[PDB]
RNA sequence: GGUGUAGUGGUAGGAGAGCGUUCUAAGGGCGUUGAAGGUCGAUCGUGAGGACGGCUGGAGCGCUUAGAAGUGAGAAUGCCG
RNA sequence: UAUCCGGGAGUCAGACUGCGAGUGAUAAGAUCCGUAGUCGAAAGGGAAACAGCCCAGACCACCAGCUAAGGUCCCAAAAUA
RNA sequence: UAGUGAACCAGUACCGUGAGGGAAAGGUGAAAAGCACCCCGGAAGGGGAGUGAAAUAGAUCCUGAAACCGUGUGCCUACAACAAGUCAAAGCUCGUUAAUGAGUGAUGGCGUGCCUUUUGUAGAAUGAACCGGCGAGUUACGAUUGCAUGCGAGGUUAAGUC
């Protein structure tokens, strides 16, 4: 009852290689290099699915800060004022308003400043 | 939803500002200038796209150096030859080549990448109060409160 | 006219006639849904919810339930001869916005 | 119908050296290619010329194409079988020798 | 019973454990023997007692 | 000294960039119209400078 | 099956449950109107992995239940090509 | 949660940090104990980079929110408070 | 690459003074019907024309993977410091198992391979040139424990005969 190698080996390695399409040279051509690279890609992918959330929050914060400065306020003062005024609009929506609906962002800033004054 | 706005190259209008360096500490002038050049002052800021505005610095010769920086702050550079170290004091740079002084200060503050170098090109420094870029219709950018 | 509404622990901007993808909602396909937490309403004029705009609701219809593209979590530690592989397809509900109040 | 090809298989010549001459003639009128191959001193020029002339003969005899219009649309050299040989070296050890061979293909089209 | 529907009694039979067949199985590489030493050698180990 | 690392296909191709043949000096032969090398005898008609040789 | 609460990093290592390979039995199938194999694809599952199409190929092969193993390789200055 | 009975192990090279001692020179990233932690076998944030220090334990998805250490002039998120 | 070393003119070739060591190497097609004739070429080899269900089954002949080599081109690339990815993304090109599509990718963020062995390795410690195949806890007889079945103060046959 001999079980010769068969085709499972080729199938598994081909799956890895297909995962490695687009890599540089041997990193997509050769199974060993491809696998080693695919593992690093998995490591980076898992790590970046977390870093991606940080990056976009950072981006929204920066844009909100610019808009707040134009309206006569710092980012920190704006957020403190919004918390005082009970505004729960998050940073994603705030950044979108700053870029697209400048009037709406200005209205938000006015309420924030009023809460700060009170 | 993946709706965050991303600026495109060339869609953003870049204005021109004039910054007067008279009696402004070198570093503080440079910091505000670098933010403007990067575009941190505009809501459309997009890290992977250049969106900042152009800066014309005038009166570079009158930039302020607090403390004894005029004689103790030393700019080094190595020619990459053995014993090829050269130095020049910040005061000497201000007297002779003030453009270099401001440019080095702002290079240090911009990112060290292709985008950062491109943004640096948008800076123009002139010792004295007159610049050749009237054709661009630059507008004065007060920084008294920004520093 | 547009609104910003609270849904699935997240805030979404909604425009009439525009579909939106949200965390799976326990509503059958083709049935009406109403979002009651409207944190902002904008357009020609702006209304700001503090924290929610009073008596503002947004109506939609659940076009579809689906699963996003698979995501693979492959956790391994180099030189420790140990790896773990996992798959995930996040369910989502697609809702076409009918009316903004 | 519009194109004719000729192939010389298992030609004893270096594929790389042959590819040098092939790159010279690719994408040129048949007349220009003949001239280039006739004045090239490298060995593979003669072999490539025989293949090119064979292809032109095919285009005319078999398919009655217009010789004057013909141009070299496609030409390439593929690795052939390699004969394995050994060369004695210092201290009673041999080193392998690869006696390469080439497949030379020339395709000539009407225009 | 039917030859095409055989079913052993629950818990009557178990699957043999095979060592040295990959890490995720829990007996890859070292095959449960640990790291070096006498007990990790083929035919290794000391006499009883 | 021996190669520390094998040469990749890309680097190998880059190096061979300049490993190319060239053909210069061909122009039509006055006597017979065939292509010939300038300043050489025409191998076809065996004429140079308009005279048989 | 529902709800609730709690929990779910991990080497040596213990336990549990599975994927896939060849073969045997039984049942039920598929194949010159194209099997296995090869190749491509934007496909499915929580994982090993499973389908379905196009092309190639030219004669054997799946599926369900159970059984037996030369049953899974990426490393051994491993052997052969 | 502890015992007790039984099946199966691996481990007998440890490292650093804080605190208490010896050896050393009140030297060593030294050595040898006691005690706690971390690494080992722990990813993440901070300490520029930096196993062992500070904060904190990754089952997963999110272009949501609040904080820890550590930070808020520019690189570089946030006070030219 | 299994099965005898040997499926084939194998204990041959080959190696060694000798004892002795010791290989590699199977498959056209149903049937040779194994490409008459013509064309380039000195030939080899091709292109037609034919045989054939099929010649990309043409004798290196079933299938024909990967490494490796080359031709064509949709996108990108000559101011850039790159474990080569991943995350974000314009532009261009294309339209699929029709899926909140596919290829490429300027630019930006993060980021020192795999394995072994170590207190600790990106390690300037070890192993791998690449690809493919082969390549490591098995069996017999006993001991013991768990689980399962039958019988139960009982349980059970061994050799041997049919
Ligand atoms: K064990
Ligand atoms: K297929
Ligand atoms: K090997
Ligand atoms: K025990
Ligand atoms: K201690
Ligand atoms: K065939
Ligand atoms: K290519
Ligand atoms: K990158
Ligand atoms: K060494
Ligand atoms: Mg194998
Ligand atoms: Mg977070
Ligand atoms: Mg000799
Ligand atoms: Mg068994
Ligand atoms: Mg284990
Ligand atoms: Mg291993
Ligand atoms: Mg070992
Ligand atoms: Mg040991
Ligand atoms: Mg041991
Ligand atoms: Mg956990
Ligand atoms: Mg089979
Ligand atoms: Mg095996
Ligand atoms: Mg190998
Ligand atoms: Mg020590
Ligand atoms: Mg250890
Ligand atoms: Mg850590
Ligand atoms: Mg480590
Ligand atoms: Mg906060
Ligand atoms: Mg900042
Ligand atoms: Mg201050
Ligand atoms: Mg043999
Ligand atoms: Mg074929
Ligand atoms: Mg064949
Ligand atoms: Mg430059
Ligand atoms: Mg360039
Ligand atoms: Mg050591
Ligand atoms: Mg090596
Ligand atoms: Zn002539």
């Amino acid at each position: 009852a001999r079980v010769k190698g068969g085709t499972v080996t080729r199938k598994r390695r081909k799956k890895v290689l297909k995962l490695a399409k687009g890599y540089y040279g041997s990193k997509h051509t050769l199974f060993k290099s491809a696998k080693e690279q695919v593992m690093n890609s998995y490591y980076y992918a898992f790590r970046d699915r977390r870093q991606k959330k940080r990056d976009f929050r950072k981006l929204w914060i920066a844009r909100i800060n610019a808009a707040a400065r134009m309206n006569g306020l710092s980012y920190s003062k704006l957020m403190h004022g919004l918390k005082l005024a009970e505004i729960d609009i998050n940073r994603k929506m705030l950044a979108d308003l700053a870029v697209n609906d400048a009037a709406a962002f200005t209205a938000l800033a006015e309420q924030a400043k009023d809460a700060l004054s009170k | 939803m993946r709706t965050t706005y991303m600026a495109k190259a060339g869609e953003v209008e870049r204005k021109w500002y004039v910054v007067d360096a008279t009696d402004v500490p070198l570093g503080r002038l440079s910091a505000v200038v670098a933010s403007v050049l990067r575009g941190k002052n505009k809501p459309t800021f997009t890290p992977h796209v250049d969106t900042g505005d152009f800066v014309i610095v005038i009166n570079a010769d009158k930039v302020k150096l607090t403390g004894k920086k005029a004689t103790d702050k030393i700019y080094y550079r190595h020619s990459m030859y053995p014993g090829g170290l050269k130095s020049v004091t910040a005061g000497e740079l201000r007297d002779k080549n003030s453009r270099r002084l401001i440019e080095t200060s702002v290079k240090g503050m911009l990112p060290k990448n292709t985008l950062g170098r491109k943004q640096f090109t948008k800076l123009n420094v002139y010792g004295g109060a007159e610049h050749p870029h009237a054709a661009q219709q630059p507008e004065v950018l007060d920084i008294t409160n920004l520093i | 006219m547009y609104a910003i509404i609270k849904t699935g622990g997240k805030q979404v901007k909604v425009e009439v006639g525009q579909a939106i993808y949200v965390e799976k909602l326990n509503v059958e396909a083709g049935e009406k849904v109403v979002f009651d937490e409207v944190i902002l309403v904008g357009g020609e004029s702006t209304k700001v919810g503090a924290p929610t705009v009073a008596g503002a609701t947004v109506e939609g219809t659940v076009e579809k339930h689906g699963k996003q593209k698979k995501v693979v979590t492959f956790q391994y530690k180099p030189k420790k001869h140990s790896h773990r592989k996992q798959g995930h397809r996040q369910p989502y509900t697609k809702v076409m916005i009918e009316a903004i109040n | 119908i519009t194109s004719a090809k000729a192939t010389a298989k298992t030609v004893r010549t270096s594929p790389r050296k042959a590819r040098l001459v092939i790159d010279l003639i690719r994408g040129k009128s048949v007349a220009d290619a003949i001239s280039i191959l006739k004045f090239t001193p490298n060995k593979s020029a003669g072999i490539i010329e025989k293949v090119l002339m064979s292809a032109v003969a095919n285009a005319e005899n078999n398919f009655d194409l217009d010789v004057e219009s013909l141009v070299v649309s496609e030409a390439f050299v593929n690795e052939g079988p390699t004969m394995k040989r050994f060369r004695p070296r210092a201290k009673g050890s041999a080193s392998p020798i690869n006696k390469r061979t080439s497949h030379i293909t020339v395709v000539v089209t009407e225009k | 019973m039917k030859l095409h529907e055989l079913k052993p009694a629950e818990g009557s039979r178990q699957v043999r454990n095979r060592v040295g067949r990959g890490t995720s199985s829990g007996n890859g590489k070292t095959a449960g023997r640990g790291q070096k030493g006498q007990k990790a050698r083929s035919g290794g180990g000391v006499r009883l007692g | 000294a021996v190669p520390a690392r094998r040469t990749s296909k890309a680097k190998k191709a880059k190096r061979r960039t300049h490993y190319k043949l060239t053909i210069k000096g061909l122009n039509a032969c006055s006597n017979c119209g065939e292509m010939k090398k300038s300043h050489h005898v025409c191998p076809a008609c065996g004429h140079y400078d308009g005279k048989d040789v």
